[PDB]
Formats: C-alpha cells, structure tokens, sequence
RNA sequence: CCCGAAAACAGGCGGCCACCGAGGGCCCGGGAAGAAGACCC
RNA sequence: CUGGGGAUAACAGAGUCGUCUCGGGCGAGAGCCCAUAUCGACCCCGAGGCUUGCUACCUCGCUGUCGGCUCUUCCCAUCCUGGCCCUGCAGCAGGGGCCAAGGGUGGGGGUGUUCACCCAUUAAAGGGGAACGUGAGCUGGGCUUAGACCGUCGUGAGACAGGUCGGAUGCUAUCUACCGGAGGUGUUGGCCGCCUGAGGGGAAGGCUCCCCCAGUACGAGAGGAACAGGGAGCCGCGGCCUCUGG
RNA sequence: GUUACUCCAAAGGGUGUCCCUGGCCUUAGACAGCGG
C-alpha cells in the first residue's frame, strides 16, 4: 500500500517553519510570512 | 513582588522580628543550597512587622544576637525560626513530596509472594492509614529510609531486583536497541547465526509491564522472553 | 529586570565617578581579549553604531559568550582575534519608591552599569584571515541582534583602510 | 523601461486561420474552433500576411510578462485546434475496490473507501472520457477545459480524516499534456 | 458571569393591533396544477378522532389520538377579473372587469355600485380584456371573490377578497377565470384530501398585558413583591446610552395579531353537515351543538390541530408555501372514531 | 447489526412527563440493600438559568442512598424509575398514573443490581430498558 | 415570517358624486373587541 | 460644633504604563540522530488599557458604597458547535496553528463575599466592556456614626487599615427617551373598496442521543471510525382549549 | 495616502516595483535538454 503515482501528488510540497503554510516545491521563501526557513513534508514518520 | 512574600520570624530575647521572604526560595534555603539571601529576602531590612513598618535597633540587634549586618541576622532568623508558608503551600508540598516517595519506593519495591508490584495509589493508602510524618523542609530522598519500616507491616514487601533474559529475532533490532538499552543495565549481549539477537538484562523488578508493553509494541508482538531468578 | 528603552538613550549627564557614589556596584564583565593576541591577522571586521547608544553589561556579555562560542565551534582558537573595545563606565540608577512615599526624595539608588557610544564609533572586533570571513559576518550578525539600537558593519586591511565592497563582490 | 517596442511573433501553420476582431482570437484548425478574449491595456494583437504579432511601445515588467503569457495561450490554441491535448489518470486501491463510471456529463465513483455514496466529478463540454480498466484518458481540443476535468475527477477523491501515509486510496494524474510527474 | 437567551422574539415586532380583520396573503405557492390557490370559511369548534396513523415516523401504522378543528366553508363568490403588468419597482394593476349582477348583500361592503352596468357592456369589457391579455404586456391574473355569509345564518355584511391562480401561462388562467366568473365555486373543486396547508387569521384578543405575560419576564424575589416590584422588570438599561432602548421589554397590547401557521393536514371534506365513514353519514356537530357556535349546515374542512382566531372568525387557507421533505400521502386516512358527544 | 442479542436498551414512544425534581425522595422497589434514595442528578439533561432537572417514568437518575444496609449507605448510585404520582398520557389519550413514586437501581450500562421487583413496573420503563420487565412479575 | 402610502416620484386600479348633495358621524340593540378613543355584528 | 477648601487625601473620570494581560526577533540547546512536531534559555522590540501603582487636571454635600437578584447590549485575544493545515497524526484519542462572534456556555455545598475550592451532570459547562453597566429597579449580608464585650497598647481621658452582637433605605414626572393607543393637516375637488411593496425587523431556529453503515476499514493484538440512509429528544420561538390538571 | 504643530506604532524582514554603483563569465555563455 505504497502507491508512488499518490506519493507524488501527496508529498511534493513544503511547509514553512514559522507560520506553517505549504508552498510549491521550488520556492525559496513563505507566501504569507518571508520566512527562508521551508522543510520537505514528511514523507516518513519521525522520532 | 512583596504584593506576596510571606513572613519568618525568630523570637528570643524578648523581642519579635518579622521578614519578608519568597515563599519557594525560604524553602531552597532551609533545605540546603548555595544561597543568595539576596533574592530570598523581599526588602534589605529586619522589621518588627511586615505590616506595620518598624526595623528594630542596629545596636538592640548587636547586643542580643550579636551581629551588625542585617543580612546576617535574617539569615540566623531563617536558621532557627519559622516561616508563614499558607495552609495552600504546606497542603501541596505534603501531597507532591510523598507522591514522590510513593514513586521511589514502587518502582523498586514489590512483594516476595508472587512479584506482582504494588500501585502507588495503594502505597499512598497504607501511609495514610498507618500515619507517616511527612517533613516538608527535609530532602525526599534522604528521609525515605524511615518511611520504610514505618510501612512496612501494615505492608510488607522488598527492594527485589528482577533479572530477565530476553530474545527477539532481530529485524527492528535498530529500532529496539537504543529503545531498550534506554532503561540500563544491559549485561552479555549475545546474538545468533540468525541475526537474533539474545540477552540477560538486571533492570529494577517493580517496572515490568511497561517493559513488555513497550516491546511488544515495537517488534509487533514477536519478542520471547523469561524471566530468571528474582535475585534480590 | 527593567527594560532597556529606559537606559537607551544618552540625554542625561555623565554619572562616571566613585568616590562621590554611595553603594556603586562592580561589574559583571571581566573578559574583552579572546582567542589569539599575538598572531598579526590580515582583515579586520568592526562594527560600528548608527547612532549614539548606552549598552548594557548584560548586553556584552552575552553578546561575549554567544560570538565566542561560534568562532570555537567554527573557526579554532588559533585563530580570530576577538576584542571588546568599550568599558561599562555609566552608573544607571532607579528610584526607590514601588508603605511608600511616591515621589518623595526621588533620587535613585545604583543598580547597574551601562557603556555610552556616539554615533560611528568602533564597539567591537574580529580579526581573522580570508577562509574564515563568511563565520565573521555570522558573527556580526549574531552581536547585531543583541543591541538596542542598529549597527553596521566594516572591513578593514592593514594599513586600516576600507575594503569591505571589494571582499563583498568577490566570495 | 526595460526596452523601446517590445514585439513577439508567432508562425501560422499549414491550415490555421487566424483572425481579431477587435479584442478577441479566433483560431480555426483541421479540426474544431477556438475563441479568446485577451486584452491589456497598450498591447495590440493584430495579423500580419501570415503572422501574428503582439506589441506594446515602451513596456516595464509586468507587461513584458503580460505579453509572453499572451503568446503562450495563442501557441496553445494553435497546437489544440491542429493536434489536441491527451491527460492520463490511474486508479489505485488497497481494500474495497471502487468502480468508476461515465455518466452523461458526470462521472461516478462508487465503493471508495467502502462509502454507501457515490462520488461525482462533472465533464466540462468538449471533453472525452474513456475508463480502460485502472487507466483513463481526458481526450480534448482545448487545455484549459481538459486539465479542469482531470482536476475534477481527482478532487472527487481527497480525504482530511486520516494519515495519507496510510490512506492513499484514489486517482491521480500521471502525464499532463504529455509530460510525466516525476517527484 | 452567567449567559442565557433572552426574553420574547424580535421577529413579530411592532406587536400592534392588526390593520384588518380580514387577513391578507403576502406570498404564494409556486404550483403546476391550474386552480385557485385558497378558500376561505369561518371557525366552528374543536373535537378529536381516532385514526391510523399515515405519516413517516415512528407510531406509524398505529391507532392515535388526533385532535381536530372544524371550519365551515360555504361557497364563494367569483365576481371579477384583474390583470397585473411589470412596472419599474413591481407589479402594478392594468385593469379590472366586474360581473354585472351582484347580491343585494354586496353593497354593504360596496357602498358604490354601478348603476346599469348591462350584460353587453360585460361582455365587451371582456373582450377589451381578452385581447390585452393576448398581446404579451400582461404578467398575472387573479380573481376577486366574496362571501356568502347569509346562508349559514351568521351574518349578511359579506367579505371581499383577491385569489391567484397556478401555473405559469397567462392565456391558461385567463381562460381558467373567463369559465369561472359570475359564478358560485366549492371547496372540493378547489382542495384535496390529504394536503398540508397553510392557515391564515387574526389571534385572539387580550388587551393590555404586562411583561411578565407578554414576553416571559420572571417574578422578582419575595422580597420585591413586598417592596412593589413583583411584576416588574429590574431596569430600562445602562447609564451610556443615556435612553431606552427598543428591545426593552415593556407593556402593551397582546393579542390581535396577524399570524401564519405552516403545515396543517387536511384530513376530510364534507358536505351538507354529514361525513362518510363506512358507508353511514354522521354528524360532526356535538349534541347540543357547538360552544358559542350553533349548528354545522353546508359543508366543512377537517384540520389537524389548532388554527389562530376566536369562534366565528374568518380564517383563509393556502397550500404548503414551505412543505417539508417526507410530506404523507395526498388521500383521506382511515378514521376509526369521531367525537360527538357534549363539548360544554 | 452489531449487539441485540444481549442488549440492555429499546425504544418507547409516549415520552411520558417530568414529574420528579432535584431533590425528591424515591422508594425502591428492587431486592437491593437500599430503601430509600434521593435524587441528584438526571442523566442526560441540560436545562436553563435557574431550572431544576426533572425526571419520568423510564429515564435513569443518579440518586443518594439514605437508608438500607451499610455497604449501600451513603454512596452515589444510578437508578430508574418505574411508576409516578403524575398521570401521563398515551397514544389512545387515555391517562395512566399509579399509587407511589418508586425506583430501581441499575448499573451505568443498565443491568439490574438485583433479582427481583416487587409489584407493577410501566410498560415505558420495562420497552426502553429490556433487561426490568424479565424480573418483573406485573408490567402494566 | 412580522410592520409597512408621510415611500415629498407623499403610489396603481375599479366605481360613485360634485365641477340640493355622494358619503360619513352622533343615536338605538348588543360582543368575538376593548384603560378613554378605536374595532366588529 | 462653626466657618471654609477640589489651593488638599479616600472616591469614580482624564494622563502615564513602571507593574499587569497578550505577543514578537535571533537561535544556545532539549527532543535515540534531527533548533524550529513540541519546548525554547541569555539578550533585544512591541500592543492593549481589563490589575496595581504614580500624578493631582475635574467634582468637598452631583452621586460619597462592595456583593447579590432582575433586564438589555457590544468586543474577540474562540471553551463547544461549522470548515481547514502541520504532527514524534495506524485506528480511537491527543498536541500545535488558520477562517469564523450566527447560536450556546447551566445546576448545587461551605463562606457577606468577587475570586478560588469541591460534587454530580454536560457538546462544552470561554473570558472581558458598557460611570469596577444597572438603589427617582429591589435587597441590605459586609463596610463606615451614636450602645456594648474580649485581647493588646496607654498614668489617664482613650485608641487599634484587630475580633464579635445590635443598629433609619424618601419622590404627585417639568423636558426628552421608549412600549402601545387616538385626533388632525398634507399628498392641488370629495368618497367607497381591493392591491402594490420602496424601506425597516428576524435565531426562528440551535444542539444532542439511538439504529444501520459495522465488530467493517485500520491494527500483531487489545481496541476501534467515517459518507449516505432511518428515528427520538432537550433549549428557544409562535399559537389553541378537543383531552388531562388548577 | 488625501495630517506643519497642537492631536499619527517598532525591532526584524520582502526575485513587490523604480534607480545608482563594483566585480565575473560572453559568441557559445547562465537554465533545460540529445549524448557519460
Ligand atoms: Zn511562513
């Protein structure tokens, strides 16, 4: 239960680490905030 | 902050001296720390009442204590005095010091009939029921001994280290390791042609459930184990 | 403690001087020469105050502490000579009012001390070779924003003269 | 400004007529027509023999911008109205399989995620759809109206409930216009 | 801080005497069928009967206590034709068509009746209506009607009303009115058993009332009804703004309102005072007769429930502007017991 | 269809009225210790600015032992009741009340803490709790 | 759903009278309406 | 007791914001590794005017009061209800954040209490403003006169931002405001009847539980959902007297 | 924004747009792409 065709539509997005906004995958910094500070979504579970 | 610094007082002499103290730093300094009176105290002074406005005579102080400083005499007010900590403070410092106690003792201490452990909740009953003298000035840690034997006929039990000797057929073993290893005291890792890894560990005994639960959580239910002798 | 817009600014006289102070309290700042004094380094990054300001000793040190552990961590003893070129010579004092009297007698008690720049004027230094200079900006990034008001930052080669757009350009 | 006379020119193709009347482009091809209102203030869109121009006289950014945004759509419609636009879509599932069905204008989905309900995404006219198994094309002559329909059909199936990294049951576009999703 | 809901409604304000007796119909139905959308009769009394229930829900399939209402309707009246057009705002009248001969009774109502007024003038009036309608100006077409109290013995001064009529072809209702006017119109042409309706009157009357009974205000503390405040509200508001303000509560008339109730079922229609069970022929009217109303003598409506309005008043009816989703069949439930014995 | 076989709840259709405030005295009418409780509390009610919750035939309460063996006494119990004073309505319009206010006691699910009732229950009480009428030996 | 021609563009329609008298009120017997007025038969 | 004082306190208001309530920047680190899921030192920058202080501009017979009951309204920095995003979100539940102020936010014990504490229910039982809303609306438990007792201080007369018992509550509405009810003028001659509907008001509805979907998806197990579809009830609103009670 | 003053919110950020300056690659450069 895999499935990258729905991977790739789900997890090719960032998040900012300020406001949490998504952003497309390219950007260099937040739409709402400027924040420089954007991380891939999680793709695998942490800790 | 003096809106809420609560007063001790040291009577001797003939006289009575009031200070105004915070009411969580008083109780560092009687417990024993590195101490700045400084912060303690709420205002420089030593003073008749809090309330009122009087700080007493340099040379009145002089010839019954001794000293000239002020610090110095609020420090020995604090030594050999008491402070007004509120029935709210006293109450919840009780209740936190002996359900710290009621920890200490569980998780190591269990009942030489079969090895179930004993909750804290019922620990908590036989000390209110057999009447324990809860210190709130005294260090948990070290008034713990007494409240043993105090409790210990109304409810026997003893300091009895579990042993264990634990297998897994390793394929989360790098995600059990450090996991398990977290509680300490890890003795002859061993391991097997097939990658399964095998071990004797000396844990404390009261804590067992959380252990298998934890392991049998994170290997999903495909961990042996056994338990050795209850060496205590 | 209080806040530090009420010592920022520089309109009240200079308060410099002990033996007529009653109860002045002794610094908290012992250190201002870190790393290697005596190794004839090429650039020189200083900042510079944009206008004139009263920094706390708190201020320095923890700027000291901050800046010092990142050239440890990044650039090595041996190298960065760092410098503190202000001493903390202003007595700051609060009025011992908050029973009480209010506004009776207001003449403050010492609490602190504080050092005063003008504007363009020299607070601190970092002197480090060519491969380091991307840590020394960091640096001054990192002083600049433990400061009450804004700061620029210059470079600096032997001779003391400004280089700092041509080692911009060229990274 | 940036520049003086900014100018942009497209090649006519072998049976394309193209045409302006005043503020719209009519595009007429093998197959199919297309119209288009496209208008900013300075730019002028107008035909030469076999050319068409776009022209502003003194542009900043903005219309610069403006103007290559306007020569794109005008490619598009000239490649739709001579060849057409193709969008891919494939069907996945983990448990209770789900059978999706061409209606009329709408398509339906039943049994996602085991729902008593069926879920619709409506074809916009113009449009194609065909359903081969785990595999279904958007066949179109215009883009804008093909990529909205594939959009429709995989918004028809979005959850918010549940992780995805466990939840992954839907549709998902694969190849866009002729161009793979790669991550 | 304590919260709860205020005390009375906003939505039925000013709470003032109604403009008429008479009421009057804001809105209509939007409905398919060509026929008149209403009748109108007058209120008789109350009683209960036992029936197997129809409706969705549970207690379905069961026999139940139902209570009933009992309104007589006599028939109307058709004694015009008017024609709407589209004006800037809304709809405004174009004209009017009258038939010639009228009862005696009608200028009680009308103290002005025209004076010869032949059927050939009518007719051509008509005419002249005909062919305006059939250009395309016109937008609706409704019908006026009266009352015929008098043949129910109750009084002699008749009301006077406007109708609308369903569909949505102006030729088709004018075609409908054209057969219709100048003559006398039932209520079983016009309803059919087992609607929901819609049930329009004027509320009883109770005078001036406090605000304890006019907007659910609470008795003050013993101690205030001691002190002479029992019944009182505490104050009229705050310092800032320094006046009363409108959602106060205060004193004032109480009923006589205009009000519409939603969703009232049509259980039967009857005729000449009798219904029809099993084959037998009943009365409705009670031994001894209705409370402060006599005998039931031409025909009647059979409503589920309470309708606004005291005994004799003039109550109007319209079908279900606002239906809900499950409604129950559109025919007579079956009725095991009907109530005539003694209502005093 | 997931749990109907053992089952401890139905459904009735009259809805009879609230009769009981906070604060009435019940006898209970089950072979349990208790004789007598006081009610505290109406399970699943949610009233207004200064209103008490009331109670019927059929809705369970929490109630406060007053008299009966110590084990029960002065403990916090859940309750139904199964016959009032107040006369209620059904679905022909005839009304039906009885001679006393009584209750019986039950678990938090529904499950009879005792084997026996003693005399007649309401047929409200014994459909929406299916579990009384069977140690119930008049149901009317 | 409730109020609403004093909506100052202070409205539309039909009918009656005027350019002695249409119509309205007091009065009389009474309520389904009501503090006086008003409303209804 | 007399004469005065807003040249001067208590008291609400104005000003200010040290303190208070609510935030932000940078990044030492903690989090098995991983600053930024969550937490976030030291140091710097702010908003509000709902806490207390500071000042003494206004009032010295304007009203000098706290709390409670009753009645109306507003703000959002959102406790529940509607819709979404990230997660160290398998599911059930939890953390954190975004849009949204339409509706809801209750009943009891001790205490004069506000607050705080506890009990059983509940979808949850949010917090503030309106002269610390509201005495020509009520109450009078506290507080702050004259009587009396205890303790302490004082030679004493006496006193105590110490404790305790007792201890007056006035109004015929002049103007405006609001709730309802009438009489006129105007609308370019008078009158009867039926309509239109510009404008204004509305919460006229809000919420919960049960059945089935289903012991299904998910999950090693323990446990354990959802879309649609069927029913019932609580709170609020508007009416009526056939039945039942007074 | 349409504020001389009496009587107007910041630290920190912004491939938002309009300008100035100083270096480095260029006729095969700086992305993507046929081809490791
Ligand atoms: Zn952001």
């Amino acid at each position: 239960a895999r499935f990258p065709e729905a991977e790739a539509r789900i997890f090719r997005k960032l998040v900012c680490m300020r406001c949490g906004a998504t952003n497309p995958w390219g950007a260099k910094k937040c739409r709402k905030c400027g924040y420089k500070g954007l991380r891939p979504k999680a793709r695998e579970p942490r800790g | 902050s003096v809106d809420k610094a609560v007063i001790a007082r040291l009577k001797t002499h003939g006289e009575t001296f009031e200070i105004l103290v915070d009411p969580y730093l008083a109780r560092d300094f009687k417990e024993g720390k590195d101490v700045p009176i400084e912060e303690i105290l709420a205002t420089p002074y030593v003073f008749k009442d809090a309330h009122k406005g009087d700080k007493a005579s340099e040379h009145e102080m002089e010839k019954i204590f001794g000293t000239s400083d002020p610090y110095e005499v609020a420090k020995i007010i604090l030594r050999k005095g008491e402070v007004q900590l509120t029935a709210e403070q006293r109450r919840q410092m009780l209740e936190d010091k002996k359900r710290y106690i009621a920890t200490v003792i569980h998780r190591h201490a269990v009942d030489p009939r079969t090895g179930y452990p004993h909750p804290v909740d019922r620990i908590l009953r036989a000390m209110e029921e057999a009447g324990v003298h809860i210190d709130i000035f005294k260090d948990a840690e070290a008034q713990v001994p007494q409240v043993i034997k105090a409790i210990r006929p109304i409810l026997p039990l003893k300091l009895e280290v579990k042993v264990i000797a634990v297998k897994i057929p390793g394929d989360y073993v790098g995600r059990a390791y450090g996991e398990v290893r977290k509680f300490g005291n890890i003795k002859r890792e061993e391991w097997g042609s097939d990658g399964s890894w095998m071990f004797v560990i000396e844990i404390p005994g009261g804590v067992e459930e959380e252990f298998y639960e934890k392991l049998n959580a994170l290997t999903k239910g495909e961990a042996i184990t056994k338990l050795l002798e209850r060496k205590g | 403690l209080r806040p530090a817009k009420i010592d920022r600014d520089v309109d009240k006289p200079a308060y410099t001087r002990r033996e007529y102070i009653r109860g002045a309290p002794g610094p908290k700042i012992t250190i201002f020469d870190m790393g290697n004094l005596s190794a004839e380094f090429e650039y020189e990054v200083s900042l510079h105050a944009e206008q004139a300001m009263q920094i706390r000793q708190n201020a320095l040190e923890a700027i000291r502490i901050q800046v010092n552990r990142y050239l440890q961590k990044n650039v090595g003893r041996s190298n960065y000579h760092f410098k503190i070129r202000v001493y903390p010579f202003q007595v700051l004092r609060e009025n011992p009012m908050a029973y009480g009297n209010g506004m009776r007698r207001p003449f403050g008690k010492p609490i602190g001390l504080a050092a005063r720049v003008r504007k363009d004027q020299k607070i601190l230094t970092v002197w480090v070779n060519g491969q380091h200079l991307k840590f020394a900006l960091g640096a001054m990034h990192r002083a600049k924003m433990k400061l009450p008001y804004s700061a620029y930052y210059r470079i600096y080669d032997k001779e003391g003269n400004d280089v700092t757009t041509k080692v911009l350009s060229t990274m | 400004p940036v520049d003086a006379w900014i100018r942009e020119e497209i090649e006519i193709p072998e049976g394309v007529e193209v045409t302006v009347e005043g503020n719209t482009v009519k595009v007429k091809g093998p197959k199919g027509e297309l119209q288009r209102e496209l208008k900013y203030p300075g730019v002028q869109i107008f035909t030469e023999d076999g050319k068409v121009v776009i022209y502003k006289e003194f542009p900043r950014k903005k219309d610069v911008a403006i103007v290559r945004t306007f020569k794109a759509h005008i490619n598009n419609m000239i490649k739709g109205v001579t060849e057409g636009f193709k969008y891919r879509l494939k069907v996945v599932y983990s448990h209770f399989p789900m059978t999706v069905k061409v209606q009329g204008d709408e398509v339906v989905i039943e049994n996602f995620l085991g729902e008593k309900n069926p879920r619709r995404a409506k074809i916009l006219p113009g449009v194609t759809v065909k359903v081969k198994g785990s595999e279904i094309e958007v066949e179109g002559i215009d883009k804008e109206a093909v990529g909205q329909t594939a959009a429709n059909i995989e918004q028809a199936t979005r959850i918010t409930k549940w992780d995805r990294r466990v939840f992954q049951d839907g549709i998902y576009i694969v190849e866009k216009a002729g161009k793979p999703i790669k991550f | 801080k304590i919260h709860r809901p205020r005390r009375g409604s906003l939505a039925y304000s000013p709470r003032k005497r109604a403009k008429s007796i008479v009421p009057r119909i804001r809105s209509w139905p939007k409905d398919s069928e060509v026929r008149m959308l209403g009748f109108a009769g007058y209120k008789a009394g109350m009683t209960h009967i036992l029936m197997i229930d129809d409706s969705p829900g549970l207690t379905k399939g069961k026999e139940i206590f139902v209570p009933v209402t009992i309104v007589e309707v006599p028939p109307l009246f058709v004694y015009g034709i008017r024609a709407y057009k589209q004006g800037y705002l809304g709809l405004e009248t174009a004209t009017e068509v009258w038939f010639h001969d009228l009862h005696k009774n009608v200028a009680r109502r009308i103290k002005t009746l025209p004076k010869n007024y032949n059927e050939e003038a009518f007719q051509a009036k008509l005419g002249q209506l005909e062919d305006l309608v059939n250009d395309g100006e016109i937008a609706d077409v409704r019908l006026l009607v009266h009352t015929q109290p008098w043949l129910i013995g109750l009084k002699k001064k008749p009301e006077v009303m406007e109708y609308a009529i369903g569909g949505d072809d102006v030729k088709a209702k004018f075609d409908y009115a054209k057969e219709k006017i100048g003559k006398e119109l039932r209520a079983g042409e016009v309803l059919h058993e087992g609607e929901l309706l819609d049930v329009i009157a004027v509320t009883k009357g109770k005078g001036t009332q406090g605000p304890v009974k006019r907007w659910g205000v609470k008795v003050q503390f013993h101690k205030a009804q001691r002190a002479g405040k029992g019944r009182h509200i505490g104050n009229l508001g705050p310092w800032h703004p320094a006046r009363v303000m409108w959602t106060v509560p205060q004193a004032g008339q109480m009923g006589f309102h205009h009000r519409t109730e939603f969703n009232k079922r049509l259980i039967a229609i009857g005729e000449n005072g009798k219904l029809v069970l099993d084959g037998n022929e009943i009365e409705i009217t009670p031994k001894g007769g209705f409370p402060h109303y006599g005998i039931v003598r031409s025909d009647f409506l059979m409503i589920e429930g309470t309708i606004p309005g005291s005994f004799k008043r003039i109550i109007r009816v319209r079908p279900a502007i606002r239906p809900p989703k499950k409604k129950p069949p559109v025919e007579r439930p079956q009725i095991t017991y009907v109530s005539r014995e003694s209502k005093q | 269809a997931k749990k109907g076989a053992g089952a401890t709840r139905g459904i009735s259709p009259v809805r009879p009225t609230r009769a009981l405030p906070i604060g009435a005295y019940l006898k209970v009418a089950d072979n349990s210790g208790a004789k007598v409780i006081q009610i505290i509390g109406v399970v699943g009610y949610k009233g207004t600015r200064r209103r008490l919750a009331a109670a019927g035939v059929g809705d369970m309460v929490v109630a406060t032992v007053k008299k009966g063996r110590p084990d029960m006494r002065h403990q916090v119990v859940r309750a139904v009741v199964v016959r009032q004073r107040k006369e209620y309505r059904r679905l022909d319009g005839m009304r039906v009340k009885f001679e006393d206010n009584a209750a019986a006691i039950v678990t938090p699910e529904g499950v009879p803490r005792g084997t026996e009732i003693r005399g007649a229950i309401a047929r409200e009480a014994a459909e929406r709790w299916v579990r009384l009428g069977s140690i119930a030996s008049i149901v009317l």
